[PDB]
RNA sequence: GCGUACACGGUGGAUGCCCUGGCAGUCAGAGGCGAUGAAGGACGUGCUAAUCUGCGAUAAGCGUCGGUAAGGUGAUAUGAACCGUUAUAACCGGCGAUUUCCGAAUGGGGAAACCCAGUGUGUUUCGACACACUAUCAUUAACUGAAUCCAUAGGUUAAUGAGGCGAACCGGGGGAACUGAAACAUCUAAGUACCCCGAGGAAAAGAAAUCAACCGAGAUUCCCCCAGUAGCGGCGAGCGAACGGGGAGCAGCCCAGAGCCUGAAUCAGUGUGUGUGUUAGUGGAAGCGUCUGGAAAGGCGCGCGAUACAGGGUGACAGCCCCGUACACAAAAAUGCACAUGCUGUGAGCUCGAUGAGUAGGGCGGGACACGUGGUAUCCUGUCUGAAUAUGGGGGGACCAUCCUCCAAGGCUAAAUACUCCUGACUGACCGAUAGUGAACCAGUACCGUGAGGGAAAGGCGAAAAGAACCCCGGCGAGGGGAGUGAAAAAGAACCUGAAACCGUGUACGUACUUAUAUUCUGUAGCAAGGUUAACCGAAUAGGGGAGCCGAAGGGAAACCGAAGUUGCAGGGUAUUUCCUGUCCAACGUUAAUCGGGGCAGGGUGAGUCGAAACAGGUUAAUAUUCCUGUACUUGGUAUCAAAUCGUAC
């Protein structure tokens, strides 16, 4: 988890990263407004991977 | 807007008199130095 | 306009009122809420984008809050579409 | 032996002393007779408190319906901010 | 006296032998206990008298008892247990020379038993404790020092 | 370093549990200590037409300091010390008297 | 109608008890932070309506390495919802990235959290978006370079120390009044308050052309004694010394111009390895029964460890319940100090000569020096004069004679030393919410004032929320009564014990001279012609430390004859968003108001044709020519598309 995406080039982490803030955020964001989304771990989930992802791609 | 411009924090800072009243409300440490 | 993360950023989440759901059903309107910036073209094209619903007139304004405590105005924005509907 | 008191009540302390001081040792039918058709304010709040102490002393007390009698009751000046008050009123069948 | 050898030991008549100086030692205390960082100097002849003064007292009451020699064999309390059971002593003090590293190290625990050397002994240790129990290397000590 | 953990079973010293015996569920993180069968209480839910209210009073656990409770071997039937010593990687808690390994 | 005493209750806040708070000190660090963006603020920051705290669009957290790790998702303060449980839950620490805006703010404007720029690079779509750069002295050299050919003044180029905040202190320059003289001039007041300046953690000074004079030791820096003595002072109040005689510490050097042998201790910065501290941590002893007691840690009986009876929590005071203490250990990586170790530069002593020339001094005029130019002493002027070099110079105590450290016109010197904004540890015969701090509480908060500034009241449930289920009256509120948890509800949240003052019903009867410097007297005690030793050393009220302050085999005229005082103490006197929707009558309405001119939560503001271009109708509880209905209209790009932000209620 830590480290299993730590070799895989760039390309593929901005692509995974991008698709997460394009589909998972906006998804979360429409239930938890609209009053579904009775659990809320999924925001917290994604905000840290997507944390984790983008604290790579400068130092590498 | 005479209130704003009188006593404004950048029109107190201009000079030294209102450096030292600030230094003076940071060492009280009331929530609003001027306003 | 050739970035996407910028356009993604500016929509935050949809609005619910009892206005907004007269509205969803009376000319299939929409209330979605906004960033600071109030760029028509860039809603619109990031709207396209996420829901692929088809926009032909976006009306923007701005609210300012209630307060001493504040908090920050927010821009509201009504969207319509011809036919399509979406959540 | 029934214990009914109303507590912060918003009425002069005199008012309502002197409207109980009609009502005090005599029977309590009589009583509310006596204070169905009176206008005063404080003859509504203390209609209240004595019909709930006679509620209270039936579902608890039933026996004996007829023959309650007033007993001991009183107002007490209240806490101060219109000044208010504290109307006890204790009912039993002697 | 010695109570363990049957030797007897020499000791000056002025030093546990001297009239009792009620007002002196109750000056003396007096000082000391105001001289603990609360808001007294004493004269250096008359704290030797006032300690002459309560050795004195307390040899006539049977107080003191001395010993040829005090030490463990090993540093654990349960020894020095045993040795005062011996003597039936309970708050009692030690008075001796060198301190000994074994012995103050059992005996830190013990608060009713308190060691301390011929140079380091105070009216307030002499008084808190029911008996001394002393050696004659450190009745010398003591002879020579308060003269 | 905790002496109590889940699984275990413990005695109350004290407490209006004296020589009964439980076995611990869980550990608040202020260090209370819930144990089966220590103190039974009858709180007064309150009334809620949502989230399939039980009704009635619940008979639930209350909580104890973990100060009033100690560890029960069954080797010899009695609470004693419970220490800490260092296996051949780990570290493991031990009793006392003849030191039984937990 | 009242009174004489008690009981039952109320606004009630003194006493009693609690401290998650203050006040006074000691020991060590640090003794400052900051453009690679300081201190302080605005705004976001979670499943969340509000606060502390952490964090800054990665927003109660992210990457790597160590300890514990089965609980955890920080708490107020619950609830829903998840991960892991033997090493990828969570917590702590080292090393890194991120580090919104205002704030020296330093891109421009500007009103703090607001609006808008220029340069290079990055460009699946060159419309749009991302990173860095910005305003100041001269120095290195350069592009260069008027007056004035060269040259200079000046602009630019890549770097260097700075242009702010912060408690005290070093030294210097300015700088008033209040005061004794019952007012006042010289003094004191007072070099006091206050402003500025250089860097600092300490600072200045710091090693003799200094002192007595015919005898001596010479660094500066602080301290008791000398000495509160001389002297000054309407000789009154009061101020106030040194060569001299003891402790902390005591290191004097560099250039002065030539050489000799020289990379010879050693200086300053950077690797290597060990130890001891810091930045997480591990192990670490022993008991029960019995009787009251809600609960024992309380009484009683017998035992145990103790290198650990310091301390705290645990249903009442606990060594043997837990956390802890001493003690024994522990560091992947960072970090202060010690050393041996490698390197870029000064980097041992010896000989030859010397004591730093417009220099000291003097004449035209003034600085604080009481001395304003008076007989006038001290740096020097805008100005003139001005000999040397141990063979010479300064100083004297009567001058001649004779004596003394020393060599002035180049510099430095960490050692003992004042203070605490802050960090870590401890103590207090200090205080208990009108005390203690202005503030123990969401306090430098509410509140007052244009600003400056001034500045409060309000702490407490319960051992454990186990927070009164359930039922009834009642208006679905508010309130109360049964039952029950609870020891106790004479503990019910407006929640510890609860007196009076004031108001109700019943009961028996009539109708405020302060620590402190001295003087004197009283008691008491050591020693004894002796004791008393200050500052300091010190295993610390022990032992040393008699450079002092008094008395005395002396008295006496200095011819002569031959004993008892001090210091410890205690006692005393004297000298000084207002629009609408849902809720309510509680803060207000000169009665009530379930009414409102009143609080809370929610909603509402829709633009190319409102600021060359739009007319009529409809719209919700409130907005329109803006949203829909009929299309029309100004401009531009390619029948088709577009014309930004900003306010449209009152």
């Amino acid at each position: 988890m830590k480290a299993k995406e730590l070799r895989e080039k760039s390309v593929e982490e901005l692509n995974t990263e991008l698709l997460n803030l394009l589909r998972e955020q906006f998804n979360l964001r429409m239930q938890a407004a609209s009053g579904q989304l009775q659990q809320s771990h999924l925001l917290k989930q994604v905000r840290r991977d997507v944390a984790r992802v983008k604290t790579l791609l400068n130092e590498k | 807007l005479k209130r704003n411009r009188s006593h404004g924090f950048r029109a107190r800072m201009a000079t030294k008199n209102g450096r030292q009243v600030l230094a003076r409300r940071r060492a009280k440490g009331r929530a609003r130095l001027t306003v | 306009m050739i970035r996407e993360e910028r356009l993604l950023k500016v929509l935050r989440a949809p609005h619910v009122s009892e206005k907004a759901s007269t509205a969803m059903e009376k000319s299939n309107t929409i209330v979605l809420k906004v960033a600071k910036d109030a760029t028509k073209a860039e809603i619109k094209a990031a709207v396209q984008k996420l829901f692929e619903v088809e926009v032909e007139v976006v009306n923007t304004l701005v609210v300012k809050g209630k307060v001493i405590g504040r908090r920050s105005d927010w821009k509201k924005a009504y969207v319509t579409l011809k036919e399509g509907q979406n959540l | 032996e029934t214990i009914a008191k109303h507590r912060h009540a918003r009425s002069s302390a005199q008012k309502v002393r002197l409207v109980a001081d009609l009502i005090r040792g005599k029977k309590v039918s009589q009583a509310l007779d006596i204070l169905t058709y009176t206008n005063k304010k404080a003859a509504v709040l203390v209609k209240k408190v004595l019909e709930s102490a006679i509620a209270n002393a039936e579902h608890n007390d039933g026996a004996d319906i007829d023959d309650l009698k007033v007993t001991k009751i009183f107002v007490d000046e209240g806490p101060s901010m219109k000044r208010t008050s504290h109307i006890t009123v204790v009912v039993s069948d002697r | 006296v010695l109570k363990d050898a049957q030797s007897a030991l020499t000791v000056s008549e002025t030093t546990f032998g001297r009239d009792f100086n009620e007002a002196l030692v109750h000056q003396v205390v007096v000082a000391y206990a105001a001289g603990a960082r609360q808001g007294q100097k004493v004269n250096k002849k008359m704290y030797r008298g006032a300690l002459k003064s309560i050795l004195s007292e307390l040899v006539r009451q049977d107080r003191l008892i001395v010993v040829e020699k005090f030490s463990v064999e090993a540093p654990k309390t349960k020894l020095l247990a045993q040795k005062l059971k011996d003597m039936a002593l309970e708050d009692v003090l030690i008075i001796t020379g060198e301190l000994d590293e074994n012995l103050f190290l059992a005996a830190r625990n013990l608060h009713k038993v308190d060691v301390r050397d011929a140079t380091g002994i105070d009216p307030v240790s002499l008084i808190a404790f029911d008996k001394v129990v002393m050696t004659a290397d450190a009745v010398k000590q003591v002879e020579e020092m308060l003269a | 370093a905790a002496k109590i953990r889940r699984d275990d079973e413990v005695i109350v010293l004290t407490g209006k549990d004296k020589g009964k015996r439980g076995k611990v569920k869980n550990v608040l993180s202020s260090g209370k200590v819930i144990v089966e069968g220590i103190n039974l209480v009858k709180k007064h839910q309150k009334p809620v037409p949502a989230l399939n209210q039980p009704g009635g009073i619940v008979e639930k656990e209350a909580a104890i300091q973990v100060s009033n409770v100690a560890i029960f071997n069954a080797a010899t039937g009695k609470a004693d010390r419970v220490g800490f010593r260092f296996e051949d990687g780990k570290k493991v808690r031990f009793f006392k008297s003849n030191s039984e390994t937990i």
